[PDB]
């Protein structure tokens, strides 16, 4: 029914390597080169990692900011609006970036804010011009 | 013939 | 198997079903009711049991009766019908044994057989016993042609036949009961010695061996299942199919390797577009660590923009340094997963040269078995007579095997050295032109009803033809005999004062340099009491090793033999013989087997006897005149001497029944 387990032998290679006379060297040849070609190609992109990979050399080890774990408040002290109005122009809808710019306001009072002081901070005005960017 | 062999 | 039904086996019968040829002498019975049959099947076998549970006796018809039980001895016409089929061709009553009632007073017919090798003397001593005159026309000046056995002071050594291949089903079995022959088993396990003369590594052996079995089976499934048998017209040989094999097996090795290392740069590749994404990254980070510095040195106090910007940096820093890591994260899944493709590569290569060497002597074993290069064999029928091989470990005769022929010889008309030069076959009778070997311008003629020929394929392969036919042979029975293969094999017989080989191995072969030279010695065996080693020689070198001296053959099988023993621990040789069967011109090689281009069913052509055309022209079809046994005659057992001797005894019963009538097909 079938090769004896660990031979390989299907119809078209059969006919594949008895085409001609030595279409059977022909063949195994093609692999041969096919092996080569294959095998600097490594060497070639490993040698092109390599140089990337010391052009990483450090990580970003002299550019990290110390975790600041601020307990969040709920309160809006007029400083903190101010620094939303600008975070609302930068950033637009991204919830999550505005919490961490004002820093002590959870994602969801963040949300709250675009409905109360939607209002008087004309918070339509200010995401309109963000997305002119 | 496959008999023979050893 | 055992009792009424192991007779059956043994006969080479089953025990439960009528034969072709059973059916053909008992038409009445096979075409009848299941219960006959049945009645006639035990009859049989019971009758067998008989001869088997002591053949050195005749059995007869009476002694036969005599043992059965009822209902089977109620009908006696149909024992007697049962007891002369079974001894007409030759089942019970065969070989050597007392006769009880002594040969007939006068013979009827006259039969010149044609050599007198086990087929010729196993036919010849049948006919006899059916009371025919027989003289067997040998040119040798011994029996037995192609079982030969050298004998000097005590070494006794086969140059020709020398195992009997079990005997589970033997006709063979019952000769060595018959015949003082010493058969002792042959012990299985076989060393390899490599060119150096050191032994291969069990694990290497083990598993090279084992590959050898796979790419036979491989070939196999190339024949059947995948039906290549043909190539540019020509008949694929196994030797072309084994080559064909090994190159998909080389190519797989190199596919397996080409998409293992194509799998490596496709990860290389995804941790260089990784590596591109991060060091970008690093830029960026460097650059906003900047720009978030310097909105640090600006000291408070400061208005909420510049406050804004100090907060907007720091932001936009923790969310790209939060990317950084995940990549970095990314990098350490990619970078262990190439050392885990690294670490396990596929197959280096298919064989080593130190491999296909050892290979290369399965190969020759291979091609010892079958006595030629695996090039000539037939890819779909080289093994066409494995279903019928017999159980049981293989033996050797001890004795020498000459001892069969000699003690079958015993009461016959034999003409030493009388070489056949012409058979004349014509309606009303045969003659057959022999001349004396020694002096070859004295002739002799002989005047027969029927010529058995008896001559080795490799005889009747002569060109120009070492045997004339008068008429010639009919194209359909030359067309078989060019079709047909007869190979050659030989063997180097070295005698020594001592046994420096180890005594309980039986066999150790010796792995060649080259393909070339694969078959050159490739085998030893120890057998005899005596001190004697017998070196094969096989393949194609089989055929190039016969133009070569003894010296120069006895100088390799020393050489070879010093590196495996030590260079002082194997002495000269006392006595050495030197086999050439291809040069010995009454063999003309060694014996059969299926070429590129034959089949099973040239064996039955080559059996099929010959009937002259009428004398007057538009008389009656005439009886059948010449008649072929021989080991290339038995389709099921070819290159044997079970096989021949089974040939003699089939062409005896066909003759008989050609010359005195079946009585038994009432
Ligand atoms: C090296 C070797 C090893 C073997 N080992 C084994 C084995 O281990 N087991 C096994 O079962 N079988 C073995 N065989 C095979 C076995 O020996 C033969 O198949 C068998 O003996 C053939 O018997 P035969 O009667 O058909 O032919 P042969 O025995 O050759 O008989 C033919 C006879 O005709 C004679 N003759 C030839 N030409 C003429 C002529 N012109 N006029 C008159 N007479 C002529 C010959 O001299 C010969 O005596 C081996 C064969 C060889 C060569």
């Amino acid at each position: 029914r079938k090769p004896p387990k660990g031979m390989f032998l299907s119809q078209e290679d059969v006919e594949a390597v008895s085409a001609n006379a030595t279409a059977a060297t022909t063949v195994l040849r093609q692999l041969d080169m096919e092996l080569v070609s294959v095998k600097r190609q490594i060497q070639n992109i490993k040698q092109t990692n390599s140089a990337l990979k010391e052009k990483l050399d450090g990580g970003i080890e002299p550019y990290r900011l110390p975790e600041v774990i601020q307990k969040c408040n709920a309160r809006w002290t007029t400083e903190e609006q101010l620094l939303a109005v600008q975070a609302i122009r930068k950033y637009g809808r991204d919830f999550q970036a505005i919490s961490d710019v004002i820093g002590n306001k959870s994602v969801v009072q963040v949300k709250n804010f675009f409905v109360n002081y939607r209002r008087r901070f004309n918070i339509d005005e200010v995401l309109q011009e963000w997305e002119a960017e | 013939p496959r008999l023979y062999l050893v | 198997p055992s009792g009424v039904e192991g007779a059956a086996f043994q006969s080479r019968l089953p025990h439960d079903r009528m034969t072709s040829q059973e059916a053909a002498c008992f038409p009445d019975i096979i075409s009848g009711p299941q219960q006959t049959q049945k009645v006639f099947l035990f009859i049989r076998n019971r009758t067998l049991q008989l001869w088997l549970d002591n053949p050195k006796i005749q059995l007869t018809f009476e002694a036969t009766l005599q043992q059965l039980e009822a209902p089977y001895n109620s009908d006696t016409v149909l024992v007697h019908r049962v007891h002369s089929y079974l001894e007409r061709h030759g089942l019970i009553n065969f070989g050597i044994y007392k006769r009880i009632k002594p040969l007939p007073t006068k013979k009827t017919g006259k039969v010149i057989i044609i050599g007198s090798g086990v087929s010729g003397l196993a036919a010849a001593r049948q006919l006899q016993s059916f009371g025919m005159d027989v003289t067997l026309l040998e040119a040798r000046d011994r029996v037995g042609g192609r079982v030969a056995t050298f004998r000097k002071g005590n070494y006794v050594a086969d140059l020709g036949a020398m195992v009997v291949t079990g005997l589970g089903g033997n006709p063979m079995a019952v000769v060595s009961k018959q015949v003082n022959m010493e058969l002792a088993k042959i012990k299985q396990k076989c060393p390899l010695y490599e060119a150096n003369g050191q032994a291969v590594p069990k694990e290497k052996d083990e598993m090279v061996e084992q590959e050898f079995n796979r790419l036979l089976e491989a070939t196999s499934y190339l024949s059947h299942q995948l039906d290549f048998n043909v190539l540019n017209n020509k008949p694929v040989s196994l030797g072309q199919a084994l080559e064909v094999v090994i190159q998909l097996q080389e190519k797989h090795v190199k596919d397996e390797q080409i998409e293992h290392w194509k799998k490596i740069v496709k990860t290389q590749e995804e941790l260089k577009e990784l590596l591109n994404k991060m060091v970008n990254l690093k830029e960026k980070i460097k650059e906003l660590h900047q720009q978030y510095k310097e909105a640090s040195e600006v000291k408070p106090p400061r208005d909420i923009t510049a406050e804004f910007l100090v907060k907007s940096k720091h932001r936009d820093l923790t969310a790209l340094c939060k990317e950084y890591d995940e990549l970095a994260e990314t990098q350490g899944k990619l970078e262990e997963k190439l050392q885990e493709l690294e670490a396990n590569p596929p197959s280096d290569v298919y064989l080593s040269s130190r491999d296909r060497q050892i290979l290369d002597w399965h190969f020759a074993n291979l091609e010892f078995a079958n006595a030629t290069p695996l090039s000539t064999l037939s890819l779909k029928h080289w093994d066409q007579d494995d279903d019928f091989e017999f159980t049981g470990s293989h033996l050797t005769v001890r004795n020498g095997y000459s001892c069969v022929p000699v003690a079958l010889a015993e009461g016959l008309d034999i003409k030493l050295n009388t070489a056949v030069r012409q058979v004349r076959y014509t309606a009303s009778g045969c003659e057959v032109i022999a001349v004396n070997t020694r002096s070859t311008s004295q002739t002799f003629i002989y005047k027969c009803d029927a010529v058995l020929c008896t001559l080795p394929l490799g005889v009747l392969k002569q060109q120009p033809p070492a045997v004339q036919f008068v008429p010639p042979l009919p194209e359909w029975k030359t067309s078989a005999v060019q079709r047909m293969g007869f190979g050659n094999l030989n063997k180097v017989v070295l005698c020594f004062d001592r046994v420096f080989w180890d005594p309980s191995v039986n066999l150790f072969g010796h792995v060649g340099s080259t393909t070339a030279s694969r078959g050159e010695l490739f085998l030893f065996w120890n057998l005899y009491k005596a001190p004697i080693l017998l070196a094969l020689v096989a393949g194609e070198a089989a055929g190039i090793m016969e133009n070569i001296s003894d010296d120069v053959i006895v100088g390799r099988c020393l050489a070879i033999l010093k590196g495996i023993f030590g260079s002082s621990a194997v002495p000269q040789p006392k006595e050495t013989v030197v086999s050439r069967w291809r040069a010995d011109p009454w063999a003309r090689g060694s014996y059969s087997y299926v070429a590129a281009g034959s089949s099973g069913n040239d064996y039955d052509l080559m059996a099929q006897p010959i009937t002259p055309g009428p004398s007057i022209p538009g008389a009656p079809q005439p009886i059948p005149r010449l008649f072929f046994a021989g080991e290339h005659t038995i389709r099921n057992y070819p290159a044997t001497v079970h096989g021949a001797l089974l040939s003699g005894l089939r062409e005896a019963g066909r003759i008989a029944d050609q010359f005195l009538g079946a009585m038994y097909t009432l």
